[PDB]
RNA sequence: GAUGUCGGCUCAUCACAUCCUGGGGCUGAAGCCGGUCCCAAGGGUAUGGCUGUUCGCCAUUUAAAGUGGUACGCGAGCUGGGUUUAGAACGUCGUGAGACAGUUCGGUCCCUAUCUGCCGUGGACGUUUGAGAUUUGAGAGGGGCUGCUCCUAGUACGAGAGGACCGGAGUGGACGAACCUCUGGUGUUCCGGUUGUCACGCCAGUGGCAUUGCCGGGUAGCUAUGUUCGGAAAAGAUAACCGCUGAAAGCAUCUAAGCGGGAAACUUGCCUCAAGAUGAGAUCUCACUGGGAACUUGAUUCCCCUGAAGGGCCGUCGAAGACUACGACGUUGAUAGGCUGGGUGUGUAAGCGUUGUGAGGCGUUGAGCUAACCAGUACUAAUGGCCCGUGAGGCUUGACC
RNA sequence: CCUUGUCGGGUAAGUUCCGACCUGCACGAAUGGCGUAACGAUGGCGGCGCUGUCUCCACCCGAGACUCAGUGAAAUUGAA
RNA sequence: CAGGUGGUCGGGUAGAGAAUACCAAGGCGCUUGAGAGAACUCGGGUGAAGGAACUAGGCAAAAUGGCACCGUAACUUCGG
RNA sequence: AACCCACUCCCGUUGAAAAGGUAGGGGAUGACUUGUGGAUCGGAGUGAAAGGCUAAUCAAGCUCGGAGAUAGCUGGUUCUC
RNA sequence: GGGGAGUGAAAUAGAACCUGAAACCGUAUGCGUACAAGCAGUGGGAGCCUACUUGUUAGGUGACUGCGUACCUUUUGUAU
């Protein structure tokens, strides 16, 4: 089980002690259930589940059914978490109160999106001289494989391209303060993303 | 100093007046050092008579950078100046003096001769 | 990148934009309605429109300040006069912008831009 | 929405901060801690760069210790910063001064004020 | 570089496959009954139901 | 009827005959270190001074600076120092033109990628009625490094000297991912100063041009040198190795049946992609309920009948982007611009009171912008077309009707 | 040639360099010998200053690239 | 067609100047444009901390840059 | 500076250009640069000398003849049984 | 530049003018083709579609499948 939020901010604490801890802020609007899926109807134990805010000519029909078995009057996207043993009301509303503090937990978000990179800036390749007579390749990539053998270049060699917004998830971010009445989390460090980003927060896979 | 070639003065009492660093000890490719950090000298310039002579590999502590050091709150301390303390083979200065401020990063278990010394 | 960073380039320096874009907006205090290009028209209306909103208080140290940003004098008393005497309370969108087809020669996008009250 | 995070700013700021500006002369009362006591110790020099960022605001002051210029870049509102106490105010003209570094020992003079 | 064999015209007319031309949004002026570009004005200067030049 | 050198650079990829890290046997292995031989390819595996160098010799590191294959990997990726065409010189050789187990200075490196390959990103179609959304995971990729202090313990060990394995922290390095709160960088879209000059009728004030004329700063964004996080533990199956029971072979033997322990290798674990996985899967919801004719009865085509769910075009845009796609929104609107405050940056504008012969001196004042930043909305621009998509979804068999 | 001879200096380290030695494979006195101020877009070395040369690249500004409109090539090609 | 082509004239402010910057008289917008603001390429601008660690080699870039006065080494063929 | 040159970098190499451009660079009262007219030519001129130059050609120009040189070499040689 | 009307024996003899081939480029129609690897054919072969007459035909397409590395020249030998 997790929680779905947004990527606020990034802010920054002052303790007694005299440490000021990087924080992300991730406010997080009381997610709702929506599908609670079991082994005897979907083959895995899980929860669907949904952050609040859409407007109605935006919902289609078959979208407001679904929202409609659920009393829930549901928002912007459906996202679902794969549950160990828990079980949930397809009514019931999950909030950050599903955290305490310490606590590590690992943030998925969705990177920030740099345009095609080039195989500097995205495989940290290594730029040639830019004045000993270099010629034209000065960020251009040196060989791109041997010789007549193989004959052909390697499946999933480093070039350049879509270097950006992909899934990524940063794992072990302790959790300095959870705000059950303005519903926030605050995280310690950096999360993908750009602010407002839609953000998955969820227990640290590594303990 | 902070890398290979890099030259920087010398901040205790007996030698040197400018030395360069010829490596910075830690890691592998270990490329730049702070304070509080061990790099090897070569003595570029000394005085007529003092412990050290010109033209000698010898082994110092970085005590003042102008890339500065960073405190817990975030606040850094940033210096006019690059400066070392020249050691022996004990990494225990040689020196019987130190000129010029340092910082609390050097008074751990190994330097805290240099901060007793220093007119911080 | 240009991740939420404002203005056109347009194929041109920046001291030719300055010049364009004031050679447009006060061609368009002029005649009240020009015929120009469409990537070009929504960057006029960031220029123009804060020259209305600054003729909408009458004095001396607003029309040497309009006529620092349009230098040209009868554009500026066809401001102050005219225009920030009949926006007086209109809060912004002080010109339509209007699409028009697409020009011949080549296939650039068109626009008309208009000053919402005009007499006709 | 940044005025959830501006709120969680405004509770972290209540902090005095008396009003100070580039090139006066100011004593920042700093605590130190390691081997662990709990004393305040003086940073008398010369308000070179503020930054005026609310919470992340930050003063830059220079001073010359036993021959050496240092630099302290402050964060204003750290428990670090004990107190803040203006020694005589600067007339200077300009925001960042930083051309106080390629000046020596008479050149780097500010002005007083009043 | 260059090819090494010419191409058929198989795969010549393979390759502009999609270089077919798409249509405009068109659309009719309730007043006066004139088809015009969507969003833009008329070629006679209506714009929704006004004549603005 | 051309397959263009050596080396460096850039990028690699495989091998194991292993340089480091991991598991072991034997030792002429007390310990600390080693020697030697097995097992092991997961990840790591210098920087410079000389030289055209490969190497090499040296300086200082490191846990370690491995050995090979790949046209002595790689010039339609780079260089062009060596060799090296035309010039020139030195030594030598020849009467000479000229030559070289030789030296020395100088000396043009072309190609817009069709096909295969590769990194990205789409268009079509198919998934058996169509649709909005959420997913299972067959498979595939990434990742996998390590030093130091301390704590056990000067304890085991050793006459002493010297010094542990085995166990848990917390601090680095190199590497990778995210990020921009901080420290900074940039910031030709912001604010100042200032030189020369031309102009705005002139004075003031400003504006063009001079690399942004030169410069001081500097918002947002992007960024590293900044910040945060990572590599696991754990499980299973093993490798050498160590066995337990135990015959063949009254005994002995890890083995022939049977049962185990056992490594960074292998399989999961962690991360990402993933049903074009044509074996095209699964959930939840949604939407569509008219007839004649020939001819051969998946029966189809034809007309009349209507077009839903939804999708798209278009428009306003985006922290999304080469085009796309993806995402948000289109008046039941807050998507962009403006406007209204708030912030920020710059640093006390103009005008006039004031002041001196003049250059120049306080307040208003710590102002107007406002760039990208943060805050409501009917100021402006996002227009209730019919373009797509239809009219209940074949047959056979079986179970329950 | 052996050869990076040997020794001294310069560097942390110097096959180059400087000064020497003479064991001149294979210097030598108008195919001139050995010096030499001034000179040089001359060859080799070393230092200061200066720096994106580099560690290691980051951002920015213009011109192409990409897109749309118009015009419209080339080398190559047995067939695919 | 960024090339070449003898000679003549030559205003203003700054300036030694016919250099150069900005302008007058005079001439001109260089006969494809519009967007967009990826990699990469080109010509530039700024750069933390280092400062030749680059490389065959400081190649390139950065730096120096005027006038008056002071001061100025070895060596010299007495001019430098 | 003009002017004449052409040392270096990069771009350009299907170029804007069958040798340029941009940034720097050498000479710049002289053995200088240049206009116009003239003189010398193919085993022949001219050359502060490189086999350089003699109309984008030079270890012997271009053109037309000997001439369909010669080629022990290359390539090709066409309907059927 | 065409669509007619006229002219002529004929205008698909209309001046780029007799005939008007081939490469090359089109439109219409029938069949094939989006899970299948390579000289592109050949042997086998279903279905579908046109004409006809009986069917044991004729034309088109060719799912699926067996075998299958062009041609010249030169050579001891070339898919090379």
């Amino acid at each position: 089980i997790g929680v779905v939020g947004r990527k606020c901010g990034m802010t920054r604490i002052f303790t007694e002690e005299g440490v000021s801890i990087p924080v992300t802020v991730i406010e997080v609007e009381p997610n709702r259930v929506t599908q609670f899926k079991t082994e005897e109807t979907d083959g895995y134990r899980a929860v669907q589940v949904t952050a609040g805010e859409r407007r109605a000519s935006r919902v289609t029909k078959a979208q407001a059914g679904h929202f409609a078995k659920a009393n829930v009057a549901a928002g912007r996207g459906v996202w679902e978490f794969r549950l160990g043993e828990e079980q949930y009301a397809a009514g019931d509303q999950i909030t950050v109160d599903l955290f305490q503090a310490g606590q590590m937990v690992d943030v998925t978000g969705e990177s920030k999106g740099k345009g095609f990179a080039g195989t500097i800036k995205r495989w940290n390749f290594r730029g040639q001289d830019n004045t000993h007579g270099n010629s034209v390749s000065h960020r251009v990539p040196g060989s791109i494989g041997q010789c007549q053998t193989p004959g052909r270049v390697f499946k999933g060699k480093k070039m350049s391209g879509h270097l950006g917004a992909e899934r990524v998830t940063v794992q072990s971010l302790e959790i300095v303060r959870v705000d059950a009445e303005r519903n926030l989390l605050l995280v310690k460090g950096a999360v993908p993303g750009a602010t407002g980003g839609d953000v998955i927060v969820r227990p640290a896979a590594k303990a | 100093m902070i890398q290979t070639q890099s030259m920087l003065d010398v901040a205790d009492n007996s030698g040197a007046r400018r030395v360069m660093c010829i490596k910075v000890l830690g890691g592998s490719h270990r490329r730049y050092a702070g304070i509080g950090d061990i790099i090897k000298v070569t003595v570029k310039e000394a005085i007529p008579r003092g412990k050290v002579k010109k033209g000698q590999v010898m082994t110092a502590v970085v005590v003042r950078t102008k890339h500065g050091v960073r405190r817990t709150d975030g606040s850094i301390i940033r210096f006019d100046g690059n400066a070392a303390v020249l050691l022996n083979n004990k990494q225990e200065p040689i020196g019987t003096r130190i000129f010029g401020p340092v910082t609390r990063e050097l008074r751990t278990e190994k330097f805290m001769k240099i901060v007793s010394l220093a007119p911080e | 990148m240009r991740h939420r960073k404002s203005g056109r380039h347009l194929s041109r320096t920046s001291a030719h934009r300055k010049a364009m874009f004031q050679n447009m907006a006060v061609s368009l205090f002029e005649h009240e309605l020009i015929k120009t290009t469409l990537p070009k028209a929504k960057e006029l209306r960031r220029v123009a429109e804060p020259l209305i909103t600054l003729a909408k208080e009458d004095s001396v140290a607003n029309r040497r300040l309009a006529f620092d940003r349009t230098r040209s004098k009868a554009a500026v008393g066809k401001l102050f006069n005219d225009l920030g005497k009949r926006y007086a309370n209109r809060p912004g969108g002080y010109l339509r912008i209007l699409k028009c087809g697409f020009r011949a020669g080549d296939n650039a996008p068109m626009a008309y831009v208009e000053l919402v009250d005009r007499p006709v | 929405t940044n005025k959830i995070i501006q709120q969680i700013e405004a509770e972290q700021m209540n902090k005095e901060i008396p009003a100070f500006a580039p090139g006066d002369t100011v004593i920042v009362q700093v605590k130190v801690k390691e081997g662990d006591r709990q004393r305040l110790q003086a940073f008398e020099g010369v308000v070179i760069a503020k930054r005026n960022r609310g919470l992340n605001s930050a003063f830059t002051v220079r001073k010359i210790s036993n021959g050496v210029g240092v630099e302290r870049t402050f964060q204003t509102y750290s428990p670090i910063v004990d107190s803040l106490s203006v020694k005589r105010r600067g007339d200077v003209r300009k925001a960042k001064l930083y051309y106080l570094r390629a000046l020596s020992g008479k050149a780097a003079r500010i002005k007083e004020k009043l | 570089a260059v090819q090494q064999n010419k191409k058929s015209r198989s795969a010549r007319d393979m390759r502009r496959s999609h270089d077919a031309l798409e249509s405009n949004a068109l659309s009719v002026e309730k007043s006066t009954g004139e088809v015009h570009l969507r969003h833009h004005v008329s070629p006679d200067g209506f714009y929704r139901g006004r004549k603005v030049v």
